Parts: structure tokens; sequence; C-alpha cells
């Protein structure tokens, strides 16, 4: 038994959004909504189709077409941007969730990233090891660009970037690390990470 | 109103048996009215219910799993347990438990999980751990920006996930900066956590991150001092 | 008598 939703619903700030959910028994089986942020453990926001719990803002709705159960947001606010699963069950009595829908809220004020970059410190160089740390927090879409620079010359050999993803704060955050051996990090006049967002271009450096 | 919290993150090897227990708080775990439930995520995935047990012995498994699993309670420590057989890449995941109570006499129940842990990540993997290095991120006049100072902690080259960072031993939370770790082509992640203080705090107040990495069973504590 | 699955599910 599987209740089918879909995998994603993208949606700008106060349009309606609307999730289904679609079961050959939901017709005899309630279903639940759960809204999870996080990777935390959901939250309950829709139960027994129609009903919502206390504490649960006015704004979220559900409804019942036999087959399909509908999760409706009025007036969506960014923080309703979650990921969105209803649960039921079979007639044996398994409890089922759905497959889970992303509930993306697009068009969210926009935010310039704040940039700090870190040399090596001086317990890593004395353990013959060198990272530069560049750290990209607080921006707003998740699409970014990071470059390096030895110098006034472009290096991406030693980069790793992580994928931006958003914090507690509904902001994104990234970082850069840039390896290095001492001798490299001390022959070189500096580094700088370079950090492109939505068409500018924010550049911190360091020196030896 | 009972808290479960379940045991601590780390590895199992392919084919092994993944064991995991919930600790419950606040009433016991004999009493049938509660249904001891586990739920997993695979990272980048959706939810999965697993199971229910009850004391008396009843229980209700994912038709899937019924043949891998089992649901058992250890009265003497007020835990219930999951057992997991012969598993794969596909079992990696977060690990919740959580627990559903019937009251004799109830007739309007609201909560499928009426109370429930914030999840375990078990990761299966034939590679092996590593516990993290842990390096200062000092404050210079080059990491201060007007009236506020960052500094931090670089966690690097560990596995598998996960590794928490707290600072002070939790008493300052203003200003932390949380960052998701980077993945390295050796198979090892690093990450970075960042406070931002006042710069006048600099010379006076000591600042030190607290580094958790359970799954290695290592904790490192490390001062981090103006340069 | 209702069991928990008639108690949530169960219309």
């Amino acid at each position: 038994y599987e209740l089918t939703q879909p995998p994603s619903v993208s949606v700008s700030p106060g349009q309606m959004a609307r999730i289904t959910c679609s079961g050959e028994a939901l017709p005899k089986k309630y279903a639940y909504w759960y809204q999870q942020k996080g990777g935390q453990f959901p939250v309950l926001v829709i139960y027994k189709d129609t009903e919502r719990p206390s504490g649960i803002p006015e704004r979220f709705s559900g409804s019942s077409s036999g087959t399909i159960v509908t999760l409706t947001i009025s007036g969506v606010q960014p923080e309703d941007e979650a990921d969105y699963y209803c649960l039921s069950a079979d007639t044996s009595g398994t409890w089922v969730f759905g497959g889970g829908t992303k509930l993306t809220v697009l068009g969210q004020p926009k935010a310039a990233p704040s940039v700090t970059l870190f040399p090596p410190s001086s317990e890593e160089l004395q353990a013959n090891k060198a990272t530069l740390v560049c750290l990209i927090s607080d921006f707003y879409p998740g699409a970014v660009t990071v470059a390096w620079k030895a110098d006034s010359s472009p290096v991406k050999a030693g980069v790793e970037t992580t994928t931006p993803s958003k914090q507690s704060n509904n902001k994104y955050a990234a970082s850069s690390y840039l390896s290095l051996t001492p001798e490299q990090w001390k022959s070189h006049r500096s580094y700088s990470c370079q950090v492109t967002h939505e068409g500018s271009t924010v550049e911190k450096t360091v020196a030896p | 109103q009972v808290q479960l919290q379940e045991s601590g993150p780390g590895l199992v090897q392919p084919s092994q048996t993944l064991t995991l227990t919930c600790t419950v708080s606040g009433d016991s775990i004999s009493n049938e009215d509660y249904h001891w439930t586990w739920i997993r995520q695979h990272p980048g995935k959706g939810l999965e219910w697993m199971g229910y047990l009850q004391y008396s012995g009843n229980t209700n498994y994912n038709p899937s799993l019924k043949s891998r699993m089992t649901i058992s309670v250890d009265t003497s420590k007020n835990q219930f347990s999951l057992r997991l057989n012969s598993v794969t890449a596909a079992d990696t995941a977060v690990y919740f438990c959580a627990t559903s109570i019937v009251l004799t006499g109830m007739s309007n129940k609201i909560q499928p999980f009426d109370y429930w842990g914030q999840g375990t990540l078990v990761t299966v993997s034939s590679a092996s751990t590593k516990g993290p290095s842990v390096f200062p991120l000092a404050p210079s006049s080059k990491s201060t920006s007007g009236g506020t100072a960052a500094l931090g902690c670089l966690v690097k080259d560990y596995f598998p996930e996960p590794v928490t960072v707290s600072w002070n031993s939790g008493a300052l939370t203003s200003g932390v900066h949380t960052f998701p770790a980077v993945l390295q082509s050796s198979g090892l992640y690093s990450l970075s956590s960042v406070v931002t203080v006042p710069s006048s705090s600099l010379g006076t107040q000591t600042y030190i991150c607290n580094v958790n990495h359970k799954p290695s069973n290592t904790k490192v504590d490390k001062r981090v001092e103006p340069k | 008598r209702s069991f928990i699955e008639d108690l949530l599910f169960n219309k």
C-alpha cells in the first residue's frame, strides 16, 4: 500500500498551496498531515482529514474527496517552507507515510552573504598541514559560486566546497576549504576566496 | 508525557545487525497504554514507519521489514530497542523512537505520535571510524568587524556523521553560526563552527568549543584564544 | 472496544 504525493510544490509567498495525497483506502481510513523542518521529527498540522490541532495556525486546512485528501495552506508564509507527509493506514493496520512533498516558498527577500576567511592555524601548521576556511552565511537564495585565488592566479586544486543548505534562521550557509602544504601557504603573497551571489562578488583575502 | 532518547549514532558494517535503544523517562516501559514505536528516514528521502511493540507482546511491524526487525523491551533499564538484521546501505537512516498512547476508555485520539525522540543517525558502511582533529579559528583584527569579532573551531577529517559543536558548554547561544559539513574526496568530513562575540570580551572572556563525535566516542574541548 | 488503529484510522 502506497500513499502518493506530488514530489514538489513551488509557490511564491502569499499564493495558495495545495498538497494532495491519494490512496485507495482513504475512503475508509483517516489521513494525517505532518510538517518536517530540518530533518527533525515531524509536527502534526491536520488530523483526521479536516481537523486542525491546537496551536496550529488557522491558515492550515484540510479536505477529503474519497481517494484523494488535500492539505491547503492559505496565505503561505516563508516559515511554511517545509516537507509535508500524509499518514494513514492500509486495511491490514499497517501505518503508512506518503512519499512526502517539498514545499518551496520561492521569492523571499534576498540577503547578501556574510563572508569570513580564516588562515591556517599555528597548531595546524606546526602539525605540517594547512587549511584555509572560507565561511559563507545568511544569504538567500541558495545558489552561490565560490572561487579561490593564489595571489592573483586562480586555483582549483585542493578545494572542497559544501552544497549550501538553509540554517535555523531560514537563511543559507556554505563553506569552502582550501588545503595546502605549510610551505605553499608561506610562499605565496596572499590567498583569496571569491563568493559570487546573484551576479555580485565578495572577495576576502589573507596573507602569511 | 514521557521523554525518549535514542542511543548514540554511529557505524554498522554491511550484513551485520543494527541495534538501537530508546531510554524512556517519566513513566514505566511496562505500561500497556504505550505503543513503543520506531521510525526511520534515509537522508534526502521520506519517512518510514517501522512498527510498534506493546509490553504484552503485541506487535505491528511494517510488512516489508517484518522478517528483518525485532522491537524488544528491557524492563530493568526502562528501555525499548530496535534490532535490524543483515543491514545494507539501504538501512542508513536517522532512526527516531516515538510512542503512541491509548488510555482505557478514550474514544477520541488526536496524535498518532504523542511523544518522540529527535533521532539518531546510523551509517551502514564498511569503512572505519575516524575521530576529528580540532583546530582553533583564532580571532584577530582580520576576523573582527566593527563591534563584533568572529572566532571558531575547525573540525577536520572525521567519519561518519554526525558532529555537534557547542560553545562554553552550551552557555553561549547567541551568535553561534552553524555550517553544513563538507564531504571530501578522501571519504572524510570536515565542518566549522563560528561564534561572533563582542570584540572587547576577547581579553577577559574564555571561549571554548565543545566538539562531540559520538561515532568515535570522542569529545574535544578546544580553547580558542585571540591572536 | 477500540484499538489504536480503530481510534486513529477507521472511519
